[PDB]
């Protein structure tokens, strides 16, 4: 809004090239793909002016797993195969030890935890190591399923509230700002 | 005749309990209750007993035990029955429980407890069957 | 609506070209037929914005069938030739085992499964194998008769709320998007 | 009195539609302590406390069945209802009520079913 | 004291009734109450599809028809008639193995423990009766 | 306020067409009904700049009901037929499991 | 035969316990538990037992004691065994514990306690060895 005031419009959420005054002045077509991605994550995660969103998990069932425990940022979800409900999470909460951890209680052995990823970006590391696919049964859902050790699956069912929820931060994986706005050739 | 004091409970679990949509058996949790009154424990729904809590139903629960029924396996429950306690309750945390016919809990009274032979309780899918002696 | 907003209007539920403001521009006549089919699916199967619809089902009888059971996405329907009642269905259903299954009990035979089709697309695979016609008694009613083995015709009467209901998704059988819009 | 002895003689053309094709019938046998609830319930809500025992017999069309079941001493009456395609609720011919004194036990009772009509045969 | 009521249950493995592409579709088993096990043991796999209510003419007393979803399990407690001297369990796969004849079991009435039921593990396209072990 | 600066006024709470400078320039009369509704929800629920309002429930009596429990967003109202009062709710509270239930 | 009542425990620590990357011995902490059940204590990981807390494992812990094993030194534990307590647990807080083979805790049952001679428990690096009598 200081340097491209004529040739770039803030239409809706995306930035578009202004059609007037674009004689011989071409944008690098990665640069429009860049800051239409950095203005999508702005409209899912960073809506209120700071980092905060609300996504809902519903636990799932799996063959031969007695209890799965997902802890994010001191918010528990202990599932011992009862009637499943929706636990409305919050990322990133302002608690004392932000992290993410997943521990499953088999039928055979004791509780071997799947991963223990601390830090404020714990939860994005956990959704990166998932094996996610789109969910037909619920909208707008995403049926995650981490594969633990010993061939056991841990199934969860993520429902967002707008857009992609905290799956949208996995557009940032290997993201690079383009060095060139206008292309010259 | 006083010695009902020790409680003996053997719970056998069949080869198909608490099945999901794809029929796979899942290891249910059985919550063992000890009461002072049967009327409030009869008058609670499945949601208001496990999820969340209460205060007057919680005022009647004195002892409480949680066992894991591995499918096909069993469990042996031995716990000292409290003297002021006059009722035993057993509830399961089923995946798809039957709330209309209330077959997910049983009310074993104090005078129906055998002093040495434990009472068999059998589960089959989503029912808590109190087996007759 | 971002590239052909001048030559192509959505009037009602069809995409009509414009007689004025066309040079000639000759549209691919399959392409005006392709998106006229996709915009017809979206007003019946995809009406909310996400994939979801609601049809009803009334069971029918035949010669030599005792029990005919139909399971789709853990919605059970069991008929033993009692009084016929509609049961409201939902596809797709929120489950962890999406699919369909159909079994019949003849007077001669026992339970033989017609098919057990797993996957979220299961009920469409089941609705492909049935001969259909307009059931003339109820509108909008479609006759559904799966010809099984052993010559029996498992009869079913399907009523939708708007349009053809779940039958329309078989229009995509060997569907092809046109590679070219103009010529 | 101690054990039930019933025989259900299904006809060659039972539960026929307007096309007239013979269709099988499932029947439901109930033990009754009091006939204020079983005989005051309609055809619909009966198939969805007083219900004591519940037996279910398919009537293979053209064939028949011999029905023996263990009785209860509180079963003051025996109500046997079937599932017809045309429930004649205005005639109530889809169910019969047999009292416990109506049992001649050692020879099984016959109830012949024709089309959509249950008929208790005269003893 | 007696066998009076039948307690039985089936645990399939995860790879049952596999089709040509390796996909495990669900299979149906059937339960019989029999008097003499000769007619069922001698009849073949094909004729028990449609003649199952007819080739066991008079041998059948009570019949149970139970599904089995792959990897799943089911338990059935049906009341056993006192006259029945045999119990027929017939799985109906998409492809049989008639040579080894492993698609059926015939449980004798004396074999039934009163409280502890007997598992019937299904693996591949075969039925198997597991040994008895309790407390 | 960027594109219709001449022809549309923010009068009161509703938007009205400006009577001047509308020679031959007509609004779609559903569009005025639309954003006079979206600026009427804005003055009830979203007053402070974010979602928040306060409504009061008083329980009632009914023939043969011993206790009704309304829970909204972890705020209870257990009514066992005593002298009725007013429980000032709020919506949407920032609690751990927001929902509604009636038993 | 009732007098198991006083618990005697002598824990000897070797000259190399709880070694870091550079092999330097570090004085470990040994946490001594007294329970009402053993099945929950076998079903806890290293993380969920020291870091944080529980409620049902914490519902089973009745007595709890913390000693500091100076490397090469020892400690003498004398504490009154509770009557309702029926199990003794001993766990270490190792720097690099072995979670696969579970050699960082031992389950000393009540009937295996000697009435007067304390039981020797020896540590060597990252193992809680229960020495045989």
């Amino acid at each position: 809004q200081n340097n491209l005031s004529g040739v770039l419009h803030r239409e809706g959420s995306r930035w578009v090239p202004d059609t007037i005054n674009t004689r011989g002045l071409t944008f690098n077509p990665a640069f429009l793909k860049a800051i239409n991605t950095l203005s999508e994550i702005a409209d899912v995660a960073f809506t209120t002016g700071n980092a905060g969103l609300h996504f809902e998990l519903r636990p799932g069932t799996a063959a031969g797993v007695m209890q799965t425990t997902l802890i994010t940022d001191n918010q528990k979800l202990i599932y011992v195969n009862q009637m499943p409900v929706w636990k409305r999470f919050t990322w990133p909460a302002d608690t004392e030890a932000p992290g993410a951890s997943l521990s499953w209680v088999s039928t055979q052995a004791g509780t071997r935890q799947y991963a223990d990823l601390p830090g404020s970006w714990g939860l994005i590391r956990l959704l990166e190591m998932a094996r996610r696919k789109a969910a037909p049964g619920v909208a707008s859902g995403w049926s995650l399923s981490w594969q633990a050790q010993d061939g056991r699956m841990l199934n969860y069912t993520l429902r967002t509230e707008a857009g992609e929820g905290p799956l949208v931060l996995l557009k940032l994986r290997n993201f690079v700002l383009p060095e060139t706005v206008f292309e010259l050739s | 005749y006083r010695q009902i004091k020790t409680l003996h409970l053997d719970i056998r679990a069949r080869e198909a309990i608490n099945t999901s949509a794809a029929g796979i058996p899942l290891s249910v949790v059985v919550r063992i209750y000890q009461l002072k009154d049967n009327r409030s424990f009869d008058s609670a729904d499945y949601q208001a007993l496990f999820t969340g809590d209460n205060e007057i139903l919680a005022g009647d629960i004195i002892a409480q035990k949680d066992v894991w029924l591995q499918p096909g396996g069993s469990v042996a429950v031995d716990m000292p029955l409290d003297d002021a306690a006059k009722f035993t309750g057993v509830a399961a945390m089923f995946l798809e429980p039957d709330q209309k016919k209330n077959t997910w809990r049983v009310v074993l009274g104090r005078d129906e407890l055998e002093p040495d032979t434990p009472r068999l309780i059998e589960v089959s899918g989503n029912t808590l069957t109190l087996l007759p002696v």
